[PDB]
C-alpha cells in the first residue's frame, strides 16, 4: 500500500518533472519528508486502476479535464483550502476543480496550445488555414514542408474541429447535456474534412506523431507545428528561431482549443493527505516553487497571481492567453473520457481512409 | 460513442 | 465612523511600521483597497474603548498578552487559516494566539529582551547582575554610568523580578491559577530589592524611561542597556560599536524575560474581516512581508519558519533566542491587564522609595 | 491587585 511518512507524485514526462523534483528536495530539506517525483506512461489512465484498489501515488498531476471521473469514483481526497489562500490563484481555475460543489484539486497552470513557426522558414504565419497548402507546395519544393504536429491525439485537432461550430457537450441551465453532441454537426464535419484532404493532398502524413512532429519542427524541416508551452524548452535547445502565435482561422472563425488547467490531485487512500497540502499549498503554489518547475518546462499561464504577473511580460505566453480565450475552458465531467476516446478513433480512422468523415464522426457522436 | 454509458 | 474597503491598522511606534505601510501599499495595488497604517499611543488601552463600540481599527498589532482579554470581551473575529498555512509558523506561536480553544490572531514574532552593551566602554559584559554596582562605581569615575533601561515598563524589570523565583500565575491541571500569584515569594522580593538597592546606592534612576535610557545608550553616556529587537535600528545609525548577549543571572540564575509573540488581531467589528485576513496571510507572513517590516525596525525572531531561517544566522537573533528560551511565554489570559498595572505600580513605587518593597509587592499579589 | 479586572 501507500506508505506513510513520504510523498510519491506522478506527472507526465512532458513537464517539468525534474524540476518539481527540486521542490520536493527542498521540501525534504525542511521537513525531512522525502519525496519522490515519478513520469509514468499513460499515468492517467493508470492511476484510475491503481487507485482503486487503494493504492497508487499521493499526488496526481493532469489536466482538470479527467478529474471529474476520478471524484465521481472517490479516488480524490476533497480539499478546502482557507479562502484567503484561494484568493492566490485567478477564480476561474478553481471552478475548473470543483466538481459537485466541492473542490477536488489544486489548479497549476492554465494550457492552451499554440501555432508555433520558424522565422528563417516563414517571417510570416498564415492567418488562415485555408493557406497552408499552397504554403506547403511552395516549402514541399524547397525540400520542406508547412506543418506538422501530433494526429494521434485528439487534443491537437479539436482546435480546427470546433472552429467551425464543433463542440463536446452542449451546456444549457447550468449543466452540459451529455445526450447533446457537437462532434457531428456542420462545423466538425467541416474541420475534419479539411484535415483529412490536407492528407489526401500529400500535405501532411495521417501517422504524424508527437515525437514526429517535435523531431520535424526542431530539426527545421517544417515550418510549423501544434503544441503547448512545455514543449518551448527543447525548442530553445534546437536553437530554432521560433515564434508563437494565434493559431489560424478557418473559414473565418478562430480556430477554438480546448484548455486544460494542471491540477494536482490527492489520492483519497493516501496517509498523507496533510503532507500533500502542505507541499502543494506551502511549496509548489509559490514563485519560487512554479519558477522552478518553469526553468525546467514551461508551465505556460499559470494559476498563481504573483507569478503569472511575472511571466505576462512574455510574448509567447500572451500568445497562449490569446489562444486561450478564442477556445474553451474543457468540461470536467466523467464523460470527458468517453469523448476523447471516440474523437481519437474518429480522427484516426478518417485519417487513415479506414471511414469516411462523415461515418467517423457519427460514430464518436454516438 | 460520445454519448453512451449512463 | 467605520469605513468598508478600506483596512485600518494599529501598531506600536517603535516598530516598523514604515516598512509594514510598505507591504500595505503591495496590497492596494491588487485589490484596489487603500491599508492605512497608525501608531497611536498607549493603543493597547483604546483599542477595548473604541472597539467596544462602533469604532477602531481592522487589524491591531500587540504582543499576544492582551489579546485573550480582548476575545474574552467579544472584540476579536476569531481566525481558521487551514492547516497546511499553519505549518509555516511554530506550532508554539499558534498556541500564544489561542484561547477558548479559537484562533484570535495571526503570529508575526518571537519577542525577547537581551543585555545590549557598548564594546567601547565594556568589552566583556558582566555576567551577573551583582557585579554591576562595582562596574558602575569604575564607570561613575570616568563620566560615565554601567546600565540604564526604562522601569517605567516592568515588561523591563520583570526578567529580574523573575530570575530567583517570581512568577505571574502558577500554571497547574492545564491552565492558569488566578488564585496563585508569585509577585511576591521570596525570589520576586529578592529581586525587585537588588533594584531597588541598585537605586539607592545611585547605580540608576528612579526616573529613568525608555526615552532618556535610549538616548544614553546611543550617546555612550551609558555601557549597557536592556531592549528588543526594534531598537537595533536606532542603534546602529549612532554607529554605537554594541553587542547583543544574555542577560546577567541573579542569585546564579538566569534572567527570565516575558516572551511575547507579536500578533496580529481582527477587530470583531470589521466589515473587511476577508481582506483583513487577505493581507495577513498573503502579504505580511511571507519572506518579502516580513522583511519589508525587519528593514524598517528588526523584528528579532519570526514566526515563519522561512524567514526565520535566514535570519537565525545572526548573532543578535540568537542572542535573542537564548535569552527567550530562559524566559517564559506570557499567558494570554483576561487577567494580565491587571497584572501588568499592579506590578507597574509595585516597581515604580518601590523604586521611587514611595513604598515599601514588601508592601509593594503585597499589594499586586492581591 | 493582580486577580482582578
Amino acid at each position: 500500500k501507500i506508505e506513510e511518512g513520504k510523498l510519491v507524485i506522478w506527472i507526465n514526462g512532458d513537464k517539468g518533472y525534474n524540476g518539481l523534483a527540486e521542490v520536493g528536495k527542498k521540501f525534504e530539506k525542511d521537513t525531512g519528508i522525502k519525496v519522490t517525483v515519478e513520469h509514468p506512461d499513460k499515468l492517467e489512465e493508470k492511476f484510475p486502476q491503481v487507485a482503486a484498489t487503494g493504492d497508487g501515488p499521493d499526488i496526481i498531476f493532469w489536466a482538470h479535464d479527467r478529474f471529474g471521473g476520478y471524484a465521481q469514483s472517490g479516488l480524490l481526497a476533497e480539499i478546502t483550502p482557507d479562502k484567503a489562500f484561494q484568493d492566490k490563484l485567478y477564480p476561474f481555475t478553481w471552478d475548473a476543480v470543483r466538481y459537485n460543489g466541492k473542490l477536488i484539486a489544486y489548479p497549476i497552470a492554465v494550457e492552451a496550445l499554440s501555432l508555433i513557426y520558424n522565422k528563417d522558414l516563414l517571417p510570416n504565419p498564415p492567418k488562415t488555414w485555408e493557406e497552408i497548402p499552397a504554403l506547403d507546395k511552395e516549402l514541399k519544393a524547397k525540400g520542406k514542408s508547412a506543418l506538422m504536429f501530433n494526429l494521434q491525439e485528439p487534443y491537437f485537432t479539436w482546435p480546427l474541429i470546433a472552429a467551425d461550430g464543433g463542440y463536446a457537450f452542449k451546456y444549457e441551465n447550468g449543466k452540459y447535456d451529455i445526450k447533446d453532441v457537437g462532434v457531428d454537426n456542420a462545423g466538425a464535419k467541416a474541420g475534419l474534412t479539411f484535415l483529412v484532404d490536407l492528407i489526401k493532398n500529400k500535405h501532411m502524413n495521417a501517422d504524424t506523431d508527437y515525437s514526429i512532429a517535435e523531431a520535424a519542427f526542431n530539426k527545421g524541416e517544417t515550418a510549423m507545428t501544434i503544441n503547448g508551452p512545455w514543449a518551448w524548452s527543447n525548442i530553445d535547445t534546437s536553437k530554432v528561431n521560433y515564434g508563437v502565435t494565434v493559431l489560424p482561422t478557418f473559414k473565418g472563425q478562430p480556430s477554438k482549443p480546448f484548455v486544460g488547467v494542471l491540477s494536482a490531485g490527492i489520492n483519497a487512500a493516501s496517509p498523507n493527505k496533510e503532507l500533500a497540502k502542505e507541499f502543494l499549498e506551502n511549496y509548489l503554489l509559490t514563485d519560487e516553487g512554479l519558477e522552478a518547475v518553469n526553468k525546467d518546462k514551461p508551465l505556460g499561464a499559470v494559476a498563481l497571481k504573483s507569478y503569472e504577473e511575472e511571466l505576462a511580460k512574455d510574448p509567447r505566453i500572451a500568445a497562449t492567453m490569446e489562444n486561450a480565450q478564442k477556445g474553451e475552458i474543457m468540461p470536467n465531467i466523467p464523460q470527458m473520457s468517453a469523448f476523447w476516446y471516440a474523437v481519437r478513433t474518429a480522427v484516426i480512422n478518417a485519417a487513415s481512409g479506414r471511414q469516411t468523415v462523415d461515418e467517423a464522426l457519427k460514430d464518436a457522436q454516438t | 460513442n460520445s454519448s453512451s454509458n449512463n
